[PDB]
């Protein structure tokens, strides 16, 4: 523990962070009460409910750790791990962080020499933008 | 100062508010001739607000029977 | 662009044709004739370049009108959103889900009904919309055909509580329902919602639900350092033992490795005999098994 | 005779149950709840000077999931006191400013730190 | 009671063809004892039932029919 | 505009014409421009260039691309961290940030949905507004208008939320926790001590 560095974390850390990736609005089965699949909670991505135990029960006991049983993806281990364990989810469409937009102009930064009515409009889908022209071939 | 007559009053005018607009909404997706008081009437609103009113209120408290004058107070 | 979305949603509708009989079955007539131009250009026969072009603006034509009868029919799906709002699902996303249902209803709606495309729409878009909330509105997932159960069973239930003016018996609910009380303890147990922690306690306003619920894969420190003083003892007990009689006891009980050994398995690394392991595992049960070496290990139990 | 009794007030605790989302232990006295060292008696035992004091009662005896057992072991087995850990509330901080899209990376002087 | 109920207007629709009336409301015994209340957790509780009486100018007809809108604490 | 000239002026809308504009842009030269407004400027003017003139520079001297504004993929708050934990009675109880992720995990399959298929440019649209407003609830839910308040009773929690105020993590539960070998009770003078 010598320094904290933060920064602004880039799509290619996001996805060296993630273990990886939820697909579904699942969350448990209404009747057997355990994570469903690629969803969250899901146990291939995050880790096992139970110490050691895998969804499908093949390989349950705690001598076998650290294997992968090819049936249901879980990584036999510790629940502790559900704790530091995080995935992340694939947008189609980019979006603008909240925070560094929408605020004091020490965070905004005025990057772009544009108001913050005409950003409020353009990345909420109100107005449009002309991002390049090419402007020598017009004149020519 | 509203005496608890007139909050629960209240409240149950907001539900027979509720009330109305389910009737009125039923009644422009119901034919007639099919219509009789007894069905067109959804009694949940009424009864959902007379017991919500008790829960989640600042003015519905546990009584206190540590002594009558607790009671009184 | 501005707060409360559908507003600016609304606004975004606009003002736009509807459309009156002769419009939209014109519309829908150059819409077919779209649909046969880009058939004939799908397949794999020669056409000739200009007729081609001429087949491909006749279907982005009806595209246009397409877009023109969805952008119609916008106020319809809003009003049928609206007509089930207030179900744990945002009125935005009712609108989508039932616009996702209007782009299925026109890609199967033509003139060769009788009828007026409202008519037919509205199907499919409650169709679409009640898909959604069933798949999409509860935090633990129901499945539909459960979702249909839960919600008949609610609505018949209060119509009993409508009529008989009194919360109903579980067996005639039952019996309405023609299903067996074991249905219907099951689904109304399943047709519940979850309470949420970031919500105030009420005793006091700084505490909140989440921070006085107790977990269970807590190690608590007692339990595990008994346990492991157990572990101690007991390891001890064996060494108390011959080296052989202890170590072929473990195996079959597998104190160092967390799958113990049957007594012919445990006869291929040692070397004995399924039957004379199995003779040594019964002397080393009855040896622990005397009132020297037991009096440590019944408090631990 | 007001309803402020002792028998109600009283209350104490070795070691009960926890939190889930933090681990630290959780309040009130059906509970077995530990009392709260809150930000003024951590600013009394800095002016104290007194920093172990602070560092065992803000780790070992809470928010240290390695460190409960290890120190319940250490006590009845009569061993010293080990050393402790890092508290589990930082790393669910960690964690969850790299869910705003915050790279926190913890560093050593010499390139990566051994956590 | 009565005021809230008078408060609503008979419902009109578009056409302000049908209209229902609460004219009348009236109470009936509890059914549980104040005691059998406290002791077997229900909320102390009365019937309210009220005449609803629906009338359509189109059909030209009145009709009357009790209604019950839930229990009263 | 389009119809009458395309080829010349390439047009976007919304985060996407972010991205491609952050991608595109050239700070050195806003910097170099700004430093020679503030050599020769006046008025509030060279306040709004001192201001710019602090963050395009901050960027640059940082290794770290502009281009973090936008973030493409959403990290997942791990769930034990969010426990889904089973309640007595056959309840349950949730975080909010399940319902926030649900919702987000929602509209993206629906964008993608609609974007598999032919879909028009109004509807594509309202979507991936209601995609960057849910996502704008689950880091900040709030900072914009109404928020989005779940079961209507109270605004949802945010990721953020936890992260601030009298209730956040820092100023509860890492400068202030609770300990073990402690106790509490009345107190009473007794003199022979
Ligand atoms: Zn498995």
């Amino acid at each position: 523990f010598d320094e904290l560095r933060i920064g602004l974390a880039t799509a290619d850390d996001i996805r060296q962070w993630s273990h990886g990736e939820v697909k579904k609005p699942e969350t448990i089965n209404y009747r057997t009460l355990k994570p469903e699949k690629d969803g969250l909670f899901c146990e291939k991505i995050f880790g096992p409910t139970r110490d050691w135990e895998c969804y499908c029960g093949k390989y349950k006991r705690v001598r076998f750790k650290g294997i992968i049983c090819e049936r249901c993806g879980v990584e036999v281990t510790r629940a502790k791990v559900r704790r530091e364990r995080m995935g992340h989810i694939e947008l189609a469409a980019p979006v603008t962080h909240i925070w560094y937009f929408k605020g004091v102009p020490s965070r905004l930064g005025y990057l772009l020499d544009l108001a913050p009515k005409d950003l409020e409009k353009v990345i909420y889908f109100a107005a449009y933008m002309i991002t390049f022209v090419d402007e020598e071939r017009r004149t020519r | 100062i509203r005496n608890v007559g007139e909050l629960i009053q209240n409240q149950v005018r907001t539900g027979l508010a509720r009330m109305e607009r389910v009737v009125r909404e039923r009644m422009t997706t119901q034919d007639v001739e099919a219509i009789t008081p007894q069905t067109l009437i959804n009694i949940r609103p009424v009864v959902a607000s007379i017991k919500e009113f008790f829960g989640t209120s600042q003015l519905s408290q546990f009584m206190d029977q540590n002594n009558p004058l607790s009671g009184l107070t | 662009a501005t707060a409360d979305p559908v507003k600016d949603y609304l606004k975004q509708i606009g003002k736009v044709p509807l459309l009156n009989a002769e419009q939209e079955v014109e519309l829908a007539k150059r819409i077919e004739a779209g649909l046969f131009a880009e058939d004939k250009l799908a397949n794999s026969d020669k056409l000739a370049p200009k007729l081609k072009r001429e087949l491909e603006i006749i279907a982005e034509d009806g595209r246009r009108a397409k877009n023109h009868l969805l952008e119609a029919n916008l106020r319809l799906v809003v009003s049928l959103a609206k007509r089930y709002t207030g179900r744990g699902m945002l009125f935005l996303d009712l609108i989508q889900e039932g616009n996702l249902g209007l782009i299925r209803a026109v890609e199967k709606f033509d003139y060769t009904k009788g009828y007026k495309f409202s008519t037919y729409a509205t199907w499919w878009i409650r169709q679409a919309i009640t898909r959604a909330m069933a798949d999409q509105a509860r935090t633990i997932r129901i499945p539909v055909h459960m979702v249909e159960v839960i919600n008949k069973l609610a609505r018949v239930q209060r119509q009993m509580l409508q009529d008989l003016g009194r919360e109903p018996t579980p067996e005639e609910l039952a019996k309405e329902l023609d299903m067996t009380p074991e249905k219907v303890i099951e689904v109304q147990k399943y047709g519940r919602e979850p309470i949420s922690l970031h919500t105030p306690l009420g005793e006091d306003g700084d505490s909140e639900f989440g921070d006085l619920i107790e977990d269970s894969e807590a190690v608590v420190p007692a339990d595990a350092v008994s346990f492991t003083l157990l572990q101690e003892q007991l390891h001890s007990v064996l060494d108390t033992l011959s080296e052989r009689e202890a170590g072929v006891v473990s195996m079959r009980f597998g104190l160092t490795d967390g799958q113990p050994k049957t007594l012919d398995e445990i006869g291929k690394v040692y070397g004995v005999t399924r039957e004379r392991i199995r003779q040594i595992e019964s002397k080393t049960m009855s040896k622990l098994r005397h009132p020297s070496r037991s009096q440590v290990l019944r408090d631990y139990l | 005779k007001l309803h402020h009794l002792v028998d109600d007030k009283l209350h104490a605790r070795s070691t009960g149950p926890y939190s889930m989302i933090t681990q630290q232990p959780l309040g009130g006295k059906a509970q077995f709840g530990g009392q709260r060292f809150g930000e003024m008696e951590v600013w009394a035992l800095e002016a104290y000077g007194a920093a172990y004091a602070l560092q065992e009662l803000l780790t070992i005896k809470s928010d240290d999931v390695t460190g409960r057992v290890k120190v319940y072991e250490a006590i009845v087995k009569g061993e010293n006191i080990p050393e402790p850990g890092i508290p589990e509330s930082f790393k669910v901080l960690i964690k969850e400013m790299q869910s705003l899209c915050l790279n926190v990376e913890v560093l050593s002087s010499d390139g990566m730190s051994i956590e | 009671l009565e005021e809230i109920f008078e408060e609503i207007s008979p419902i009109e629709d578009f056409s302000g063809s049908m209209s229902l009336t609460f004219r009348d409301h009236r109470f009936e015994p509890p059914k549980n004892s104040i005691d059998e209340c406290k002791d077997r957790d229900f909320t102390y509780a009365a019937p309210l039932f009220v005449t609803a009486e629906f009338t359509n100018n189109e059909t030209g007809e009145i009709k009357s029919q009790t209604v019950f809108m839930g229990d009263f604490p | 505009l389009r119809d009458r000239f395309g080829t010349y002026f390439d047009g976007s809308m919304g985060a996407a014409a972010l991205q491609k504009r952050l991608e595109s842009f050239d700070l050195d030269e806003e910097a170099e421009r700004l430093r020679e407004i503030i050599r020769t400027g006046k008025g509030q003017k060279k306040t709004r260039a001192l201001k710019r003139l602090k963050v395009v520079s901050a960027f640059l001297q940082t290794s770290n691309s502009p281009k973090g504004m936008v973030l493409d993929c959403v990290p997942v708050i791990p769930p034990d961290l969010r426990p889904m934990v089973q309640l007595d009675g056959g309840r349950f109880a949730t975080s909010d940030l399940n319902d926030l992720y649900r919702r987000v995990i929602n509209r993206n399959n629906r964008l993608k949905r609609l974007l598999d298929l032919g879909a028009p440019e109004i509807i594509v649209n309202n979507e991936k507004r209601m995609l960057q407003e849910a996502v704008d609830a689950l880091f900040d839910n709030g900072r914009r208008g109404r928020p989005v308040t779940g079961p209507g009773n109270r605004p949802l929690k945010s990721l953020s939320d936890m992260l601030k105020g009298k209730q956040g993590r820092f100023r509860q539960n890492l400068l202030g926790k609770r300990v073990d070998y402690s106790a509490r009770s009345v107190i009473v003078v007794g003199p022979q001590l």
